[PDB]
């Protein structure tokens, strides 16, 4: 869905929407100058700090500072709550982030499938123009193009060792059929991040692994000849170190112990681009007895490069809510996407996104092909935000206001 | 998995057997009154839309929360949630303090309760086959069985013929064979031709009971915690028997046993696993570690559907320090779920719950009796009143009445009180 | 001394003072209808709760509760601090009581000395109106039957099998004494609980247990054993299993990780009758941040079943000391049981139980067959109960009112 940044290459002024970003121009021009900053070198280790109102696409704008540094650069996001696990110490579930962020790039011979697809758990045939087969689909190859969004007439290329479907274009609405037999075996570059060499090589993780056992605690002995062999490829030349991107979102829940761990990982040469993310204005520090402004200790708010996100605009609004409609195959009158953007502005966007999946089973039900007004007030009145929800159980409680207007 | 028998908190349940599910129209609309339900038409409507969604495959990380005070139809809409969704699906009541446990962990407990809520629907029809061996070779095989009261000669088909010949027999040998594309075999195994010489040997089998040709019906419905629970021991007592503290009979290694034969009866086409509803009342009363196990559950595919319920308004984070949010949950997994309110219900409302109630539990009353429990409902709790039921209909029977009035309910008063008042009697 | 509930059979109308009770007339008719709730199958997996005043004699209704189930029902008293134990993990303190209160019906053949008694550690005879034997007294056997205090010229039951000594009744002021020899071996219907089978087949406690090592912690082992066993006997017919009643005393002091047992062990189809009592108004739960009424979680005050205890009248507490009193072997005058009662009235039951026996010793210096009023007074001025000892306390640190009359 993100296709990078959306930022002009020589003026560095952000286009209101392009490359899947839409608006927040100001924080997306501060986020360009970042990736400058890096690049010359006058940034040395230092990490960025993406404050802001919620929903403001904070994820999204870190997604865009991936694809603009380079082509296959590995891009993770992590949430500070999941760090504290009850099996998994919160040392491994941070080294684990950090090693999904840390890439190498290898030259490797494996067969790519190319051609246009004639679409149907499910069967999947494809063609070129020289010869026709039929693909009985894998489980997890459903799930892969899926969100891919791949249809019937695309010409896509699929890296059997990978596994990733890559959308080369149609033929028609153009790129036209490959000539020769589907699998050719090529000299590409593969980028896989540490972390995954250490899944790849370690123990298999059986058929429900959340129904009981341990977590991805991945051995230290397993660890150790992946470390190793990469140490052995640097020397050789046969692989290439790329530092990807670490997005860290609930910042304000991070332990001391974890900035100490994190700047810690961040001394390497090799270290990657830490991207922190704070939805709160004032929040105490966790594990220091003394308060500081989005959590983060009195040493490294001053190392921290601090970007900020603003609240969309109605008409910024109005396309994100859409862009969403047509990605859930949602189809709404322009009076009612008007209504769900006027959501958007006291409540949340991720509440007005919410209301979108719901009214549209109500629309169903109605048998209707246009979601309207009146699909949407009623998701509005049966699904409570937040803040509403919070007033409708206080009031419940205790009346904290009488008939006659008096308090208590 | 045919002797695992289904194991079910029923008292938990007990109170809502006077639900029969939710009482919607084609359209979507709520009735006044149809499934054992009284209002709340707002919230009924609300989780009267999530069921579909649940079936249109649209709750892509998705759960629900049930925000409302103390008797508000919390505990009974999400039952309803369940009866709508399909026939004999798995719904797991749990509370946020018994999470809090002494022994276990605060998610080996969450743990067991999640595999509570995903069940297993079986359809398996086999043809047994079983006995001895009496060889005739035709143009592709007849083999005669021979069993404890029957004897039956059957012409094999050419499939069963490539399967036998790969697992050696010979006369004699006592055989479990399926048109099901099914092969078994005992070789030498009969009790008919055993010395009393040898008694280490136990090389033969029995002959089997009944006849050869068997038709084997298996309709089983049971969570995947009844198959845990089943095979821990090395069963009718097991319903009764739970006196050790530690517990250390369920181990993680007994579990990946369980795995790998569920996924094997689901690649075999056999039966297919269904994921059912996990309700967790006092919601607020979750750790912090307890909500990062639920937003990881949420991902997976195979995981039910993750109902909360809160009656508290805003509460600290338990697992953080001190951090106030809506229902106590944290905004990780608050923006996960969406929330449908419970209103209170009137006066009026009450006593039509009342009716309701008495009808299912047995408890024949007069209609001025209906009206001074209804009192009781709106000054205290709808469970208290509701509560007053069964000790009047007592009273009631031991002065020779069947039918309960305002004077049996007031004695219920006096000597059964509620909670609030009981405390500040003591002064 | 307590004989049982004390309550009518069909009007379930409770008689002032009867069956080993005195008073509370409300909390044995609610006590009376919850045990027609469990047998008629109305209340199912249900608590109890016994609130109100101390000393109200929350442990003689409960015990009252046990003989109106069944002939021989187990009934076991256990306090919540007891529970928080130096050894011994809080589970067991836990499961001993659970199983302590679950007991099994097993018909054996053990002899039982039947015949009258001819009083004298020591030495009792007995005899019968066919043979005379002569007995030397075992250390507990003397304990035993002074708590069932048997007199000479008694007719009594021993089963030499359980130690258990039962009043039949008397020749002489009537029951007529056996005819055959002392010794019968019958088939008589043996009932233990499941923790007295543990600690019957467990190691035996030896002398002075308190002085040093581990506590009574079943071993796992064993447990397992009995447990095995006790199934054996059900599927053949040979043990009935039978769900006594447990008394659960100071429940403010439990833990949230107890209540969350509780309810586990509550879950089974043979649980036992729980009966809670509280002596508290309002007290915070412990485990919890939160508060609650009787200390119980927000989830328990639903589910369990409340019974109110209420304060003894002047004539109610008249008896209670008096039935003490003869228990203590102590002769008093009209008046000084009047000044007892009046005692109890202000102070404690309990604090009023305690100003007998010291009574006694002041009345046994001055050589008097009846204690007094003058015996009394001395016994509430040398002995303080807690308000008034508080008091001369909180008086001797610091003078909260001068002579003035001024404070502070
Ligand atoms: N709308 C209703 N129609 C009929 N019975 C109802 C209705 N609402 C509540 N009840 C009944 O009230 C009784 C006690 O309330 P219950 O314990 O279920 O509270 P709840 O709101 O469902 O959940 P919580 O325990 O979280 O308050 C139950 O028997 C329940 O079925």
């Amino acid at each position: 869905h993100i296709r990078g940044l959306g930022v002009d290459a020589d003026t560095l002024e952000p286009r209101p929407s392009s490359q899947g970003l839409v608006g927040q121009e100001k924080a997306r021009k501060a986020a360009a100058v970042v990736l400058e900053m890096i690049k010359q070198g006058k940034i040395a280790g230092r990490a960025v700090l993406i404050a802001g109102p919620p929903s403001t696409g904070k994820t999204a704008i870190a997604m865009g500072m991936a694809q603009s540094l380079g082509q296959d650069v590995p891009f993770t996001t992590l949430a500070a709550s999941e760090i504290f696990s009850l099996e998994m110490s919160k040392t491994e579930a941070l080294t684990q982030a950090f090693r999904k962020s840390i890439g190498v790039r290898i030259k490797e011979e494996s067969e790519i499938m190319e051609g246009e697809v004639v679409e149907i758990q499910g069967k999947l045939t494809i063609k070129t123009t020289d010869m026709e087969a039929i693909y009985d689909m894998g489980s997890k190859m459903i799930d892969a193009m899926t969100k891919e969004r791949v249809m019937a007439g695309d010409i896509i290329s699929i890296d059997k060792s990978s596994g990733k479907i890559t959308k080369l274009g149609r033929s028609y609405a153009f790129l036209q059929c490959p000539e020769g037999e589907l699998q050719k075996r090529k000299e590409v570059v593969h980028t896989v991040s540490l972390h995954e060499i250490d899944v790849i090589n370690s123990r298999t993780q059986g058929f429900l692994a959340l129904f009981s056992g341990d977590t991805g605690e991945i051995r230290s002995e397993i660890r150790d000849q992946i470390n190793t062999k990469v140490a052995e490829w640097k020397e050789e030349g046969k692989a290439e170190i790329v530092p990807g991107v670490l997005f860290i979102d609930e910042v304000h829940m991070l332990d001391i112990e974890c900035f100490s761990y994190i700047n810690r990982a961040l001394e390497s040469d090799l270290a990657p681009i830490v991207i922190m993310a704070s939805n709160r204005g004032v929040s105490r520090i966790r594990g220091t007895d003394y308060k500081s402004p989005h959590g983060l200790p009195l040493d490294f708010l001053d190392r921290v490069v601090i970007i900020n996100t603003h609240p969309y605009t109605p008409d910024e609004l109005r396309q994100i809510l859409s862009i969403r409609a047509q990605e859930e195959e949602v189809d709404l009158t322009p009076d009612a996407l008007a209504l769900l953007t006027k959501i958007g502005q006291e409540a949340g966007l991720r509440y007005a996104s919410n209301l979108i999946t719901t009214s549209q089973l109500i629309a169903a039900k109605r048998r209707a092909k246009q979601v309207g007004v009146e699909d949407v007030q009623r998701s509005f009145k049966l699904f409570y935000d937040p803040a509403r929800s919070v007033r409708f159980v206080q009031e419940s409680e205790k009346r904290l206001i009488g008939n006659d207007g008096v308090v208590d | 998995i045919s002797e695992v028998r289904g194991n079910t908190r029923d008292h938990r349940t007990a109170a809502h057997t006077h639900i029969k599910g939710l009482g919607l129209n084609s359209s979507g609309i709520a009735e006044k009154q149809a499934a054992g339900f009284v209002g709340q038409c707002a919230a009924r409507e609300a989780c009267g839309v999530v069921v579909d969604l649940i079936k249109a495959h649209k709750m892509a990380g998705r759960g629900v929360l049930l925000a409302g005070g103390p008797g508000t139809g919390k505990t009974a809409l999400a039952l309803a949630i369940s009866q709508e969704l399909g026939t004999k699906i798995p719904f797991c009541p749990i509370t946020g303090s018994e999470i809090y446990s002494t022994e276990v962990k605060k998610t080996e407990v969450l743990m067991e309760n999640f595999r509570r809520a995903i069940g297993l629907r079986v359809r398996e029809t086999k043809d047994v086959y079983e006995g001895e061996v009496t060889e005739m070779t035709p143009e592709t095989l007849l083999i005669g069985l021979k069993s404890a009261r029957g004897q039956k000669k059957l012409r094999l088909d050419p499939s069963i013929y490539e399967a036998i010949q790969k697992e050696r027999v010979q006369v004699g040998d006592v055989i479990y064979i399926e048109t099901n594309t099914g092969a078994c075999k005992r070789v030498g195994r009969s009790d008919a031709y055993a010395t009393e010489f040898d008694l280490e040997a136990e090389e033969y089998v029995p002959i089997p009971k009944g006849e050869v040709h068997k038709k084997k019906e298996i309709v089983q419905d049971v969570t995947l915690h009844d198959l845990d629970v089943a095979n821990a021991r090395p069963i009718i007592s097991m319903m009764g028997q739970l006196m050790k503290p530690k517990m250390t009979e369920i181990t993680d290694k007994l579990r990946m046993e369980i795995n790998k034969v569920v996924q094997k009866y689901i690649n075999q086409g056999v039966a297919e696993l269904i994921p059912g509803v996990l309700f967790i009342d006092e919601a607020h009363m979750l750790d912090i570690e307890c909500f990062t196990y639920l937003n990881k559950a949420l991902e997976s595919p195979i995981a039910p559907i993750v109902v909360l319920a809160s009656n508290r308004g805003i509460a600290t984070i338990r697992g953080a320090d001190d951090l106030k949010a809506a229902h106590g949950i944290p905004p990780d997994f608050l923006q996960r779920l969406l929330i449908i309110p419970t209103h209170p219900y009137e006066p009026d409302e009450i006593r039509r719950i009342v009716r309701i109630r008495a009808q299912t539990e047995g408890v024949q009353l007069t209609d001025a009796a209906v009206d001074r429990v209804a009192e009781h409902g709106v000054r205290i709790s709808l469970r208290y009143c509701l509560q007053l039921l069964a000790p009047a209909s007592i009273l009631a029977r031991v002065n020779g009445r069947t039918q309960v009035d305002v004077q049996d309910i007031a004695e219920a008063e006096e000597l059964f009180l509620d909670a609030r008042r009981s405390a500040n009697i003591l002064t």
